[PDB]
């Protein structure tokens, strides 16, 4: 009673029996927001069922040489569902997330991913390698949506930043030989009670192969990853026409 | 004194265990409100088949539910409910030219088993209990309504069954007899459940002689007398040709009915009545076919 | 504490760690025939323990290609041990059944077998393949007794009902990758209080493979599936001579 | 007169869960005596990262 | 809850993920000597922590053809940490232990060891194969030290003795397709209160494979023995100079 679970939210269920348990980041479910910490004064839309739900968006495929993959989030959702169309709609988002990332392989096989929530994770450029140059990181690349990106230098999370410490951020990691999925509960979280969903992504989320996979030939060597995201506590304000950036 | 043993035994217990009980099913059942729900532990949504139950999960625990008052009923799905419909059961001919039935006079052996509609619903259960109500459709071959009269006697199992349309048997001094003119609106009669058994047995997995079973004999296997009511003798009441040909349809409509085991539906064509047999050959699927899995 | 299990019966014990669950048909145990649901007026015999126990009939072979066998019951064990002998000498019988069906592979197997219960499991032919004739299966099939039958048309079960629908019967799976063996307890199932187990047969069990046996060459391919029933509250009436049929 | 759903409805709650709270941390943790532990079923030790 | 255990002595703790119970030798733990069951008038040393603790003395490598090893106690420890010297020092040595076998294989290997403990396990010699000559085991074969000393006939316990029957002594199997590690707790046993742990070794520590060692080749074929005990309720009296033996 704690390798099994079940999430269900709105009309979407998930099912899990080699989880390791689930991780609520920073200790925080996610909430609406209090009367004294917003400021949009207008009535704001929840639709609830229709927008809190499990969203399969993207599957990579692990290979013995992966480097990683990121996805930057308020950002992923948009476009895909009737959760797109409101943070199109609104100017102002709000909202929590239960991200659930999958992977599994046989009891033969072996490996270990690293599945981090980093809060504002700004990207940067090799600055033209040598570090004369004042490069920046493309909107392809800062806000890629579903797809993802996978990373150029992992160790150093394309940000200048030692990988080797990213857990302290909520983070669950996917041992083969242990589960074969990830339940990440991150709660809003910026310095503002709403942002534009658009033009600001609350936080990145991280898959890197931190142990590589490994498996003797002839076992199926096809090895899928599948992120699986749901928004929690969906708040939007600020109505106008729908907007795609 | 006693063995101990024997103060034990619970040899001879006539009660059986049970361990589900019935309960009052007047509507169907009622959604209450659902919420999202992410906890490690309860997985309502996995099951094993292999048990042998039924999947127990709501729908409440694998979508967010609004609350529904369910107020459908659940009367029209009773037995009472779908057994009790007249139906087609028996066909009879007395036509004045002819092989099949001349002389004036039909001996049709009671089996319900002969006209595939009414067959294949009963032969949902395996044991059926219940009265029933017969009706008797007569008329010329062209639905033609003509002023005859006839005369229905059911014969059980042992009493003399007529020979010819003058025979004696037709003094009917015991046996229950309906004369009617095919002018008058069909004869209806209130039928009891007559059998030795406890129940009306649509299969019987052996035989009843209880002998050597060659191969000649094999007739017999599947025959059970606890089915075997009797014979149901009509003839145009006279000493005459009847001058008219005639056709009477055997209406049978259940009644407290009582139903149990029940097995799956008919599956192939009927080729006779209390056997099972289907066409070799022609062993179709149960439904209709598609060109593949992953296209309607 | 659910997977495991011990059934105890005369002096005969079956022991499995891989079951799933116990059916007991109708949910209804078997129990001996009440005063005034009986009609033989003559004091019937309990044997109890010398025919109340597990005897293990027979093993067929599993293959990848198997159709699938029944057994008729009241009959199967008739001829074989202390109660195929009350079954002769008397012309009443009466018992309910404990059917344990076991069959094992490695973790490297696959496949499914339904073991069912079907009530008045009446045989039918073929008709001659075109249907014109009205021919009968024959002593050999309808009453095979131990050595069960094999069908020939397993999708309609040799009687023209489809298989697809023969769970509405007190069934259980048998599937590799989860058990190892199958345990319904029927209960007596006639309409009258007792009857010559010689020419009627209460109901057939059946063993058909709907997922067919698998697995990589160089695995041990004699994968056997053994039949166990034991009779229970068996009770008998009407003495006379021993009746063989 | 309401809908139910709209009555449980748990949309609009303000206040965050929680799980954690903050406890007085003016000193280091102190060090309680131990002794040997020699039984089966507990496992400090073994953990799952 | 039965199956891993954890074992914490001293500065040491052993971890175990398929163990099968704890045996205590005899159903009595460890205790240190009473003041009527004494006679050395000198108050003794009980070091604790210091020497009683996890020492994880020797590895043997299991073969398809090893025959068993053995290990005298009271010594096996000596020479090795302080334990080691206060066994020197001291005349008096008095002390339980708790013994932990551990051996582990994959699911795919089998085999099965007979771990016992044997009290005054007195070595015998063949007697130079007819019989007729009265030779004595050596110094280097009664008191082995750690590791230990394979045995020539382990039938008899190269002590005309079956190890048919060796079973009445504290023992615990290690089967490989269930455990991978066994573990004895055995009291002070002698018939004196003290006794100089150099010269007189209170039993022998018996590791037999029973049913041999066995597995298809291309698995690793180095299947390793590795022996590790703790002192327990150490005391040591009568304090001379160090002495070797
Ligand atoms: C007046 C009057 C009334 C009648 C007819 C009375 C008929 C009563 C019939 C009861 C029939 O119950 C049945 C049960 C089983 C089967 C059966 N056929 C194949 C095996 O089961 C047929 C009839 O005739 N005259």
């Amino acid at each position: 009673s704690d390798r099994v679970a079940q999430l269900t939210i709105g009309n979407s269920t998930i099912t899990t029996q080699e989880a390791a348990n689930i991780i609520v980041g920073y200790g925080e479910w996610p909430s609406y927001c209090s009367d004294d910490d917003a400021t949009a004064v207008d009535k704001p839309t929840r639709p609830d069922v229709s927008v809190n739900r499990f969203y399969t968006l993207d599957t990579k495929l692990w290979e013995k040489s992966s480097k990683g993959w990121y996805w930057k989030f308020p950002d992923v959702l948009t476009e895909t569902g009737v959760f797109g169309q409101n943070a199109q709609f609104h100017y102002l988002y709000r909202s929590g997330f239960c991200i659930h990332v999958q992977c599994n392989a046989s009891k033969f096989h072996q490996g270990a991913l690293l599945v981090a929530i980093l809060p504002e994770y700004v990207i940067g450029t090799v600055a033209g390698g040598t570090g004369t140059e004042d490069s920046h990181p493309p909107y392809k690349q800062t806000q890629p949506g579903a797809d993802g990106f996978e990373l150029q230098h992992p160790y150093v999370l394309d940000a200048g930043i030692p990988i080797s410490q990213l857990t302290v951020c909520p983070h669950q990691w996917i041992n083969l030989r242990t589960n074969n999925c990830a339940t990440i509960i991150v709660p809003y979280m910026n310095t503002l009670p709403f942002d534009s969903a658009l033009n600001h992504c609350n936080f990145g989320l991280l898959v890197v192969p931190i142990s590589p996979l490994d498996f003797d030939q002839g076992a199926t060597p096809v090895i899928p990853i599948t992120i699986t995201l749901a928004p929690m506590c969906s708040e939007f304000a600020g109505l106008r026409q729908a907007v795609t950036q | 004194d006693r063995v101990a043993d024997v103060i034990e035994s619970s040899i001879g217990d006539s009660v059986s265990r049970a361990l589900t009980q019935a309960l009052p099913a007047p509507t169907g059942q009622n959604t209450q409100v659902s919420s999202h729900r992410l906890d490690t532990g309860e997985v309502p949504a996995l099951q094993a088949a292999e048990i042998g139950a039924s999947s127990n999960t709501s729908d409440e625990s694998m979508i967010e539910t609004r609350c529904v008052l369910n107020s459908h009923s659940t009367a029209e799905t009773t037995l009472d409910s779908f057994f009790s419909r007249a139906g087609l059961v028996g066909e009879i001919d007395l036509p004045l030219e002819g092989t099949t039935n001349p002389n004036g006079y039909a001996n049709w052996d009671i089996d319900i088993t002969g006209y595939a509609q009414m067959r294949r619903k009963v032969e949902l259960f395996t044991y059926m209990r219940f009265d029933a109500e017969f009706t008797f459709v007569a008329c010329t071959p062209t639905g033609q309504v003509v002023p005859q009269l006839l005369q229905y006697m059911f014969v059980p199992p042992g009493a003399p069954k007529p020979e010819s349309r003058e025979s004696l048997a037709w003094q009917t001094a015991t046996n229950p007899s309906v004369f009617v003119k095919l002018t008058d609106p069909p004869a209806q009669v209130s039928v009891p459940f007559m059998s030795p058994a406890s129940a009306y047995q649509w299969f019987y997995d052996g035989y009843p002689t209880f002998g050597e079973h060659k191969q000649e004999k094999d007739l017999e296997y599947g025959a059970c007398p606890n089915n075997m009511m009797g014979t149901f003798s009509v003839r145009n009441v006279g000493s005459s040709k009847s001058k008219y040909p005639l056709v009477v349809r055997i209406y049978m409509r259940m009644k407290h009915v009582r139903a149990w085991i029940p097995r799956p539906m008919r599956n192939q064509n009927y080729l006779f009545k209390a056997n099972p047999n289907y066409a070799g050959n022609s062993i179709k699927p149960t439904g209709t076919s598609r060109t593949a899995i992953t296209t309607l």
